[PDB]
């Protein structure tokens, strides 16, 4: 896996170039804003159970056929698998945010997943809606605008972190469509 | 690419875990130490040609036999490949200073080096002479701050020990 | 789907064996015991709505806190999902009586239940209150024969123990 | 794997339905005729070696090119494999008859078999003829009309069991064509 | 196909090794011993029909019961398959003499033989009677040289021991 | 794997034929010339390190983009893999020469290799040029006409052995094109 820093290194290496001042201002900002990044990751992991639960329940209450017989969430075993997948996806998006790079998500979670869901008959459209709900939750937590819970932060702008985590959630749909 | 971030993420993934406090706390170390290593990286980026010339020159001054028929520096094209290799290592040291870990050396410079240098009959002590020369040529605070020197020197010893 | 048949077939297959006498003799047990369990299954099939209403009612009578804001029975749609879940378990008990084994409970009702109920914050004791109420409400020979009761009660205890 | 009973359960579950009197008369007959089923399975397993031997020898005497060089039964190793396959197939058909359901045969024996035979060059047409001969033998034994051996039974009608085992043997050809 | 060559090559490959001296030295054994075995192979190739007739005749002279109803030689077509099988083994012995190893017997004659002969109710002692008859009928130096006999006899005992 | 002898046996077996005088003159010559074969294999294994090194260096000096960033020999790890592949290929060609048959090379080295190189992005054209250089080296050594080194042999004609090893090297390109 790569992180924000090794990403730049990979790009430089492609041109046999040293990383010097011009390329380093972005990583210098990455570092200067690093406490925000830690806080953003904290606001997600601290609410991860509720996120997954609420997102997968939200997928179902919007499409209640999912829990009819023959629905892909029908039986405890299937419901437990789906909840497990919800948490796995969140866990890898949370790695991507901590690292400032999508490669851990793409390489270890997303690669192979469409084929797998196709093989099992897991509906990729409902999967995308569960993921969109976790996106909505994640942005709320990172910007401390969740309706049912607030956390503690020194006041400041975390728009970029919220945008960035949304791009990671948007990767999951892209890979599985 | 081994770094503070990738080590803690890999470990959490191997355990099926979300990031947790020791992971975030590890990464606070990035925020403290980055200034010293990015100083070294910038100094390197800005002056690598001069550094690499001095290092390659010291290799051949130490080991004149390299220029004899059938040895690793027997002609100009082979000599130039030697300075090029010193430049590659220096670029990888720049990469390690930027990443905050040995990943770029390990992956792109050390892995398979033993096999390559043995097969192509390139003496390891000539590489070590280049890198050690650079480590000992370092001049603090003339060239960079004390902690930038420590970061720079750590990666040079790491590579020496990797070749020894 | 665990039953007398599938257990003996699976075991013979795991050994590369044709069916043999103990396999056929096991299945003679089907022929003896089926009447008692199919009686229970039919009684269940014929009266599940009344059974499920009594069981869900007992859950909420025992645990009125369930109806408080933020708890598992806080509104009517959640309440109705609770009676639905009791109905699902009763249908699976009917299936186990028909199959002569725990397969349909194990596969469709127990596997993953712990994870689901913990994640969705559904208290297990509320499920156990429903199933235990039904086990203790059973009235022999009013509702069915003694051995049909034994079969019915065995699957209800099996589910209770599975949740405990 | 499913058996006759769990088959009905699967079908009912698809409709979220309890299994009650109407659906239960068939399984009640299954049970009432259960001793016959045990006898039918006994008449096959008790003659299984002779069945396989005679069926595979019959395949060969009808198509003697099978044992020419380049024939798929040529060499002891190939002959032993073929005999082994004959017995495996019989063993899984015998499970299907004991269970009153084809799923153990389909899932554990038939799935993957056509591709495998295709990959190895095992001739699926000769395979079908060996299987047809075992079908003929099996029906004979279950109805106690084998020419060379009789077994001991209380007299009664086992037409349905013979029909049913024939349908399982007919599954093997269907899967491998 | 086991031989001197394939044994040493397989062993070097299993170790990731180039051929080396003991491998080449093993193969020098080919160059020394080939004359004796190729003599036996040629004698066999040139006279197999007569050899096989004598061997199959001895089988049935030893075991007249084979010709009884329901036994392995009950009719002419089954009898002819018996002489054919003796011919197959003799052809494989010719192949082993040519290869300088047991490979062709092991692969095409022995592997699966036990299962086949047991399933088809072909008595092993009848095969052994054929092969042993041939081993003891061998006449040196009437039929071939002493060392060609040793090579020929070794493969016949090998097959006997394989069937015993 | 087969060798020269078991090759003939395979061909004879296809016709249910004994191997007799007519077929045996070729194997008799194989044996009569056997010391030459041992010497030819010795002249390769004794120079194998230099062969691989020189061949892969020759591939690169002809196509120096191979060691540019993004080149398939770039980094020590890639250079070490390539050198390793060079030696593997030589090792299997050297088995084929000792055995007088290509089957060990085809079965254990060549089968699967094109797909693998395709999957990894190893350039099959440069691979063929490294292999052609080892071919040139091998022929030189077997005929004691190498420019930089001579070995010790009783004088004689080894044209056939040189031709034969060239055919094995030519197999590698054929398999990977
Ligand atoms: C079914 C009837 C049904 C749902 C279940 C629900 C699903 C849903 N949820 C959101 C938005 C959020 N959910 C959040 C989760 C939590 N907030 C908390 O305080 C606890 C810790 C945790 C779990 C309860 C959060 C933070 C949000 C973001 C908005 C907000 O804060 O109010 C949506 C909206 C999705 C979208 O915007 O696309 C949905 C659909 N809705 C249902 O209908
Ligand atoms: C080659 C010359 C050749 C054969 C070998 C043979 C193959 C064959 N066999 C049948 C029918 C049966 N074989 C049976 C086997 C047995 N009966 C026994 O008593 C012992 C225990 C056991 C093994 C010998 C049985 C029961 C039958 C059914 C008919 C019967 O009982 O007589 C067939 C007919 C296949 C068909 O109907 O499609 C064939 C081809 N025949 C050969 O030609
Ligand atoms: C890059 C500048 C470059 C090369 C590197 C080189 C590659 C090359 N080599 C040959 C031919 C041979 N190499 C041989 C190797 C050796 N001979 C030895 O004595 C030692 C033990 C060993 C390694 C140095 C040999 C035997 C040959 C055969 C010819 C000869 O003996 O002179 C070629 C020619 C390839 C061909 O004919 O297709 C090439 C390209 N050449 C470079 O340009
Ligand atoms: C958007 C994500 C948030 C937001 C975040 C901010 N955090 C700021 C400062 C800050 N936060 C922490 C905690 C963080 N650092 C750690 O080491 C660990 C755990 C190991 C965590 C969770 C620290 C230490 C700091 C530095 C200041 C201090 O000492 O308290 C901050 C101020 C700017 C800055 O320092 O970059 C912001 C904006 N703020 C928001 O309002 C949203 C909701
Ligand atoms: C068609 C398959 C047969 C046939 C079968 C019949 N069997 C009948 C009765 C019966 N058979 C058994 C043996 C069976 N039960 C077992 O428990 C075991 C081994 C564990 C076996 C092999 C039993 C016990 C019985 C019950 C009667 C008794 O006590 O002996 C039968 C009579 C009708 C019925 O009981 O259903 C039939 C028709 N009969 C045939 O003629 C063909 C050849
Ligand atoms: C083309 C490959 C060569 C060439 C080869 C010849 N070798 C001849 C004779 C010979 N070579 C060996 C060594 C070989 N035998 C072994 O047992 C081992 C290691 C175990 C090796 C490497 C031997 C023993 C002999 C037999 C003669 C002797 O005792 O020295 C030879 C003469 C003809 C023949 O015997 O077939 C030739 C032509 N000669 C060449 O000039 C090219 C370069
Ligand atoms: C939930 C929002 C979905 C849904 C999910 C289901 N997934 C099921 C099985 C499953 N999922 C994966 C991929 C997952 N495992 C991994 O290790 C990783 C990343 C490293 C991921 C993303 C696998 C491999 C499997 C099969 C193994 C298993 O069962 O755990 C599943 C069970 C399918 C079944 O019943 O056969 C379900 C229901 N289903 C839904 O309807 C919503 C949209
Ligand atoms: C300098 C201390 C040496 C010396 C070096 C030579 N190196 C030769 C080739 C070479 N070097 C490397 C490692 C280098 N390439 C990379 O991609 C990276 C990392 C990204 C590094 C550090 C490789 C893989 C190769 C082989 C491929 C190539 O030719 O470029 C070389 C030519 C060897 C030959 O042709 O025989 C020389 C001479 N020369 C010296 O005198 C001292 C010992
Ligand atoms: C240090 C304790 C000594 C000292 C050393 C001197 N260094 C001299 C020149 C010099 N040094 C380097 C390598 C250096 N520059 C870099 O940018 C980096 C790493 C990023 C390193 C290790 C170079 C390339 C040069 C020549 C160009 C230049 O002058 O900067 C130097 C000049 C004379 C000489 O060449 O020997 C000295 C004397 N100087 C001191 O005062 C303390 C005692
Ligand atoms: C048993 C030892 C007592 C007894 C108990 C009574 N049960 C009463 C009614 C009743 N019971 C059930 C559940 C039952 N019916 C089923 O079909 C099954 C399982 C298949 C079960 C466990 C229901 C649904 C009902 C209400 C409908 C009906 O009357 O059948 C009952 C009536 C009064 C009451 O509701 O409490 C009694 C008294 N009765 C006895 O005589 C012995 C002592
Ligand atoms: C006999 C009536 C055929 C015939 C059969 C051959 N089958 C050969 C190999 C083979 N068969 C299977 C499938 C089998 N194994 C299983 O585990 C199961 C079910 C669970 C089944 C049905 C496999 C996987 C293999 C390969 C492994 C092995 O050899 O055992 C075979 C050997 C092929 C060869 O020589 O390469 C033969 C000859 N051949 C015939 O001509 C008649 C029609
Ligand atoms: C002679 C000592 C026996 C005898 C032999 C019979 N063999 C019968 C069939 C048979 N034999 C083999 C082995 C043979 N086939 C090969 O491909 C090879 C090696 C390349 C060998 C050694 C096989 C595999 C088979 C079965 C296929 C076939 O029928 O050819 C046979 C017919 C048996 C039957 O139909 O029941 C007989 C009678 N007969 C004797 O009296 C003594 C014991
Ligand atoms: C040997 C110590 C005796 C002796 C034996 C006799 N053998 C007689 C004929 C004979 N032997 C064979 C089999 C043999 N010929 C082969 O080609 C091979 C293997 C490649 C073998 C094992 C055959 C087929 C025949 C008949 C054809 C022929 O005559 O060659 C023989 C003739 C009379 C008889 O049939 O018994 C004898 C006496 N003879 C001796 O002088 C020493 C003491
Ligand atoms: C060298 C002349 C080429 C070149 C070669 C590369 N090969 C690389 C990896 C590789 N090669 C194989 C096949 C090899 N392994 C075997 O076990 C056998 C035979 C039994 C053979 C022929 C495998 C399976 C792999 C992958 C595993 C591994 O890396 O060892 C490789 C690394 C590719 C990468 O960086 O991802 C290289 C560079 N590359 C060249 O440019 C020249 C033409």
């Amino acid at each position: 896996m790569l992180d924000a820093f090794s990403r730049v290194v990979v790009n430089s290496d492609a041109k046999a170039a040293y990383v010097g001042g011009s390329d380093l201002q972005a990583l210098k900002s990455f570092i200067a804003d690093g406490n925000k990044r830690l806080d953003a990751v904290n606001s997600i992991v601290s609410n991860a159970s509720c996120m997954v639960s609420d997102a997968v329940s939200g997928m179902i209450c919007e499409n209640p056929g999912l829990i009819s017989p023959g629905g892909n969430c029908y039986t405890n075993r299937r419901m437990a698998a789906c909840l497990r997948d919800g948490e796995i996806i969140l866990r890898y998006v949370s790695y991507a945010l901590l690292a400032g790079d999508a490669s851990v998500l793409e390489d270890r979670c997303l690669n192979g997943l469409k084929e797998t869901y196709i093989a099992l008959g897991v509906p990729t459209n409902s999967s995308i809606r569960a993921v969109s709900i976790m996106k909505a939750q994640a942005v709320a937590f990172i910007t401390n605008t969740a309706t049912e819970r607030k956390m503690s932060f020194a006041a400041g702008d975390c728009t970029s972190l919220a945008s960035e985590v949304a791009s990671y959630f948007d990767r999951v749909g892209a890979a599985i469509s | 690419m081994k770094s503070v971030i990738t080590t803690v993420v890999s470990a959490a993934d191997a355990a099926g875990r979300f990031p947790s406090n020791s992971d975030l706390e590890s990464i606070q170390g990035n925020i403290q130490r980055s200034a010293a290593r990015l100083e070294a990286a910038e100094k390197l980026a800005g002056n690598h040609e001069a550094v690499v010339k001095e290092a390659g020159d010291a290799c051949f001054a130490k080991y004149a036999y390299l220029k004899n028929p059938g040895e690793a520096g027997e002609n100009q094209e082979k000599i130039n490949k030697c300075y090029r290799d010193v430049d590659h290592y220096m670029r990888l040291v720049n990469y390690c200073l930027v990443v905050g870990g040995t990943g770029p050396l390990d992956e792109w410079g050390i892995a398979g080096a033993r096999e390559v240098y043995r097969t192509l009959n390139l003496p390891t002590s000539a590489y070590v002479a280049s890198i050690a020369y650079t480590r000992d040529r370092l001049c603090v605070p003339r060239d960079m701050s004390a902690q930038a020197g420590v970061e720079f020197s750590a990666y040079l010893d790491y590579l020496i020990n990797a070749l020894s």
